[PDB]
């Protein structure tokens, strides 16, 4: 059975600049009988379906703009995107139908890299509602910020936090190509009963000094 | 191009599951049928394949002996049979279309149904305010704790709301149950001119939940 390998497994481009991706196959996908390459490329943007962008391993699909091209012959195959847009973020495949099972690449990250943003921290308390069920739950938003790298600081009464906190990250946006993270602190009531001032600090490399952001139990 | 897809959710090792999708405004037996499947986080795989008249039937690997393919042209809906199912099998599976030999190359149709396959019991999404405080931008949400398993829908006013929102992953805790927030930015503003309303669902417990957002 053919094995599809891309390269690089990830790949990060600025705005307007050109982001290429390779794709190999174990054996050869040329057909000496119509000489056709049995190769597509796809595209899939988050929580969607596959959109094929590229058959034969150089015909664009009607509706891809041009930017979008394929190259190769036989077993090493390039897709070229020229002049990267904010809405080409996406995990790129190849696909083989020389063979059926018409295997996969394992797939390829592409990440738009643009100018640094500065997150807007937000932190919001744990509900009464939730109180009464034993836990809380202290919740803090960074929103719109690039790139994806940053550190949050829980601190309870200046008592720096581990381990009882986790985080969560959007997939990069496909209009301002930023991203959003959620820190969620979590202990019992007894314990966050007994603490009075909840702060969250973010370290960004598009803020000049750390954001701190916090409340005092009960207003 | 009308499409309704089918089976999916929980089921424990062993036990077995029927997917199906069903369309209308394609011509149903113009086409080879395949199911892809992807793993959560992890990338496509090529599952199973069937000719226009069920005449030849390939299954990957994987999936031989335990997986049937089948179709019914005259009810226009492709079936997979999932039975002997294991942990790995947990996907997003998907249904595909080819015209022939002459052009193979997919088209999906429908947008994947998710199977988890664990032994771990159902628990609905405990639904928590995340109330906004006190430039003039302020940020409110749901949190949603605490559920198994994947997935939970959350819009805002029933779809009215969708400028601004960021529905985070799914994060698995150590508890073993899933957790996630929704929240949007708004004006300051509107907070108080303005309703604001999650719409969680989570099908596998059967819990519509309806949570309003207000201040404090």
């Amino acid at each position: 059975d053919i094995v599809m390998t891309q390269s690089p497994d990830s790949l990060s481009v600025s705005l307007g600049e050109r982001a290429t991706i390779n794709c190999k196959s174990s054996q050869s996908v040329l057909y000496s009988s119509n000489n056709k390459n049995y190769l597509g490329w796809y595209q899939q943007k988050p929580g969607q379906p596959p959109k094929l962008l590229i058959y034969w391993a150089s015909t664009r699909e009607s509706g891809v703009p041009d930017r979008f091209s394929g190259s190769g012959s036989g077993t090493d195959f390039t897709l070229t995107i020229s002049s990267l847009q904010a809405e080409d973020v996406a995990v790129y495949y190849c696909q083989q139908y020389y063979t059926t099972p018409s295997t996969f690449g394992q797939g390829t990250r592409l990440e738009i890299k643009r100018t640094a943003a500065a997150p807007s921290v937000f932190i919001f308390p744990p509900s009464d509602e939730q109180l009464k069920s034993g836990t809380a739950s202290v919740v803090c938003l960074l929103n719109n910020f690039y790139p994806r790298e940053a550190k949050v600081q829980w601190k309870v009464d200046n008592a720096l936090q581990s381990g009882n906190s986790q985080e969560s990250v959007t997939e990069q946006d496909s209009k301002d190509s930023t991203y959003s993270l959620s820190s969620t602190l979590t202990l019992s009531k007894a314990d966050y009963e007994k603490h009075k001032v909840y702060a969250c600090e973010v370290t960004h490399q598009g803020l000049s000094s750390p954001v701190t952001k916090s409340f005092n139990r009960g207003e | 191009v009308q499409v309704v897809e089918s089976g999916g959710g929980l089921v424990q090792p062993g036990r077995s599951l029927r997917l199906s999708c069903a369309a209308s405004g394609f011509t149903f037996d113009d086409y080879a049928m395949y199911w892809v499947r992807q793993a959560p986080g992890k990338g496509l795989e090529w599952v199973s394949g069937i000719s226009w008249n069920s005449g030849s039937i390939v299954y990957a690997d994987s999936v031989k002996g335990r997986f049937t393919i089948s179709r019914d042209n005259a009810k226009n809906s492709l079936y997979l049979q999932l039975n002997s199912l294991r942990a790995e099998d947990t996907a997003f599976y998907y249904c595909a279309k080819a015209v022939s030999g002459y052009f193979p190359y997919f088209d999906y149709w429908g947008q994947g149904i998710l199977v988890t396959v664990s032994s771990a019991s159902t628990k609905g999404p405990s639904v928590f305010p995340l109330a906004p405080s006190s430039g003039g931008t302020a940020a409110l949400g749901c949190l949603v704790k605490d559920y198994f398993p994947e997935p939970v829908t959350v819009s805002w006013n029933s779809g009215a709301l969708t400028s601004g929102v960021h529905t985070f992953p799914a994060v698995l805790q150590s508890s073993g149950l899933y957790s996630l927030s929704s929240v949007v930015t708004v004006p300051s503003s509107s907070l108080g001119t303005q309703t604001y309303i999650c719409n969680v669902n989570h099908k596998p417990s059967n819990t519509k939940v309806d949570k309003r957002v207000e201040p404090k």
